[PDB]
């Protein structure tokens, strides 16, 4: 030991704003609570990952096991050091080596990567990086692409069944058997995260609160250790140890002391936890964590769940789900808006508290129009949900479209109600011209639940036409909700089905594009995760939209029609 | 090579 600080363990409920008053002034107590945290510890002996027969072994000298905890390989007599591996042992909020803290393995190492897989019998590993970053190798491939198939590593012989691409990580299912061995093939499960950067942070704390939610669900069939991995087996992995661990604490004590963790674990391995912004990522995820909680039903369960989420017993008090609702932290004037508050751009605004944030607008190739970047399933995928053009606009608005090359639009309103116009008309029966293009509409085929209208554009450089398809949804007033959604839904087929799959292709629009767009952006992300995962989280993919765009999902009508038509889409 |  040595003299670091003495930090009081955070308590759930001051967790909120303990977590507020630390990061105030570019969060410097923080930065003090980390800094003071030693890179190593000088009394543990690091003999071993410093003998010469073993310095290949490592990927930087920076980062070398304990002697003490270090994992070590079965002793294959003869070969000197043999028994050397980059990975340590690290203790869990209890269960003693519940983990493995591993250098990622070089490729003058994959075979003593798997060796110590099948010895530790470890089924579970954690990839947490990219094998390559910035043209600089950060991971050797230790496995069988899904193509290959099988692929051996010294006796250990991987065979890959399963490779699901989500989103932000991958998830295969390998089979391991020694061969110079008769025992049998064990049942190995490895996820890679790939929404990490090196040094860095995710994007989201959710992301991470997410595979965590993963790993906790995987089968580990031997009560072994489990394999984290990054890099060096430090950064990125010991991060991610601390947000499991530190849960487990919560869910337990109802406090954490990851100031106390952190140490503990830079006693355990070099430089754990080696960034203020991964030291804050920690509590971050654990204060998200307490705060929202867990949100994302299964398909298995979508059906019972709600149902009981939607009993509010003592009628006297709101229900389950409405208590979620009440959870969402509504992103009042999150971030700025000055641009669509310029007095000119005043006037290009249907709607005056529904300004697309400084901070994603859309650029008018800048110029200004009413429109705004909303995060896709998919990442990087995005979708423009702007307003219904104004007549005074009805240009810029085709000028978007085109530079941001949309190839279907979806309308949700009508053209007005009476009197009342809800939308301009940026189309016309002839060949319309607005500035450096022209529109032609080409077909318009009307049906009893939306009407498609296929448009030809071009500008004067011509023979470059590129058709446009709209779609527009008459059946949703902004007073009802979709009258008939079994149909809102077929809507969204073929939409999805006119869109060509990884290049913005979409755009949605309605009076201010945050009323029904809410609901329909909402509903496309559900749609896809609940294709590619069978798990649903519409409180964070909710969450996500009101951090982009004053306006999504305001009421509980519509927050608990998600649920409505999700559920009633998948029996 | 070098972490830092």
């Amino acid at each position: 030991e040595k003299q670091l600080m003495n930090v009081e363990p955070i308590h759930a409920d001051i967790l909120l704003e303990t977590y507020k008053r630390k990061i105030a002034d570019e969060g410097r107590p923080f930065l003090a609570e980390f800094q003071s945290i030693p890179r190593v510890f000088s009394k543990f002996p690091i003999k071993e990952a410093r003998k010469p027969f073993n310095q290949n072994k490592n990927r930087y000298v920076d980062i070398l096991p304990y002697d003490y905890n270090r994992v070590e390989l079965s002793e294959i007599n003869g070969d000197a050091g043999s028994n050397y591996i980059n990975a340590s042992y690290i203790d869990g909020f209890k269960e003693p080596r519940k983990y493995i803290a591993a250098q990622g393995p070089r490729d003058e190492t994959v075979d003593d990567f798997w060796r110590m897989i099948w010895e530790q019998k470890a089924t579970v590993i954690v990839m947490v990086t990219r094998c390559e970053e910035g043209n600089r190798n950060k991971c050797a491939e230790y496995w069988p692409s899904m193509e290959e198939g099988t692929r051996a590593f010294g006796d250990v012989v991987v065979k890959i069944n399963q490779h699901k691409r989500c989103p932000d990580y991958i998830i295969q299912k390998l089979n391991i058997v020694n061969k110079k061995e008769k025992a049998t093939g064990r049942e190995v499960t490895h996820i890679q995260f790939t929404s990490w950067p090196d040094h860095g942070v995710p994007e989201d704390p959710h992301l991470l609160l997410k595979l965590r939610r993963r790993v906790n669900a995987f089968s580990n069939f031997f009560s072994g250790p489990i394999v984290v991995h990054s890099s060096a087996g430090v950064g990125r992995t010991g991060t991610y140890i601390g947000i499991d661990a530190m849960l487990e604490g919560l869910e337990a004590e109802n406090k954490v002391d990851v100031y106390g963790y952190v140490v503990k674990l830079r006693r355990q391995r070099c430089l754990m936890v080696q960034v203020e912004a991964q030291y804050i990522l920690i509590h971050q995820a654990l204060v998200e964590y307490n705060q929202f909680g867990e949100t994302e039903v299964n398909l298995s369960e979508l059906h019972p769940y709600l149902h009981n989420m939607k009993k509010r017993d003592p009628p006297s008090e709101p229900s389950p789900l409405e208590a979620e609702f009440q959870r969402l932290p509504s992103y009042r004037s999150w971030r700025t808006q000055h641009i669509g508050n310029q007095e000119e751009n005043k006037s290009k605004n249907r709607n005056s508290n529904v300004i697309p944030y400084d901070y994603n607008r859309v650029p008018l190739k800048s110029k200004y129009i009413n429109a705004s970047f909303i995060m896709s399933y998919w990442k990087p995928e995005v979708m423009i949900a702007a307003q219904g053009p104004l007549k005074e606009t009805i240009g810029d608005f085709w000028q978007m479209i085109f530079q941001r090359k949309v190839k279907v639009i979806v309308m949700l309103t009508e053209l007005k109600h009476g009197d009342q116009e809800i939308c301009a008309q940026y189309w016309g029966e002839g060949k319309q011209t607005y500035g450096d293009i022209e529109v032609d509409l080409k077909d318009t085929d009307k049906s009893s639940t939306y009407t498609l209208r296929v448009f030809e554009l071009r500008h004067s450089k011509r023979k470059d036409s590129r058709t446009v398809y709209q779609y527009q949804y008459t059946n949703w007033s902004v007073e009802q909700l979709p009258a008939e959604p079994k149909e809102l839904i077929s809507m969204i087929q073929v939409v999805k089905q006119k869109l060509p799959q990884k290049n913005t292709p979409l755009l949605i629009h309605c009076r201010d594009g945050s009323q029904q767009t809410g609901i329909f952006c909402a509903l496309l992300n559900l749609l896809e995760s609940a294709e590619t995962e069978e798990v649903v989280d519409i409180f964070q993919v909710v969450k996500a939209l009101r951090k982009a765009r004053l306006g999504m999902v305001s009421t509980f009508e519509q927050y608990q029609f998600l649920y409505d038509v999700i559920a009633s889409t998948y029996p | 090579p070098t972490y830092s």
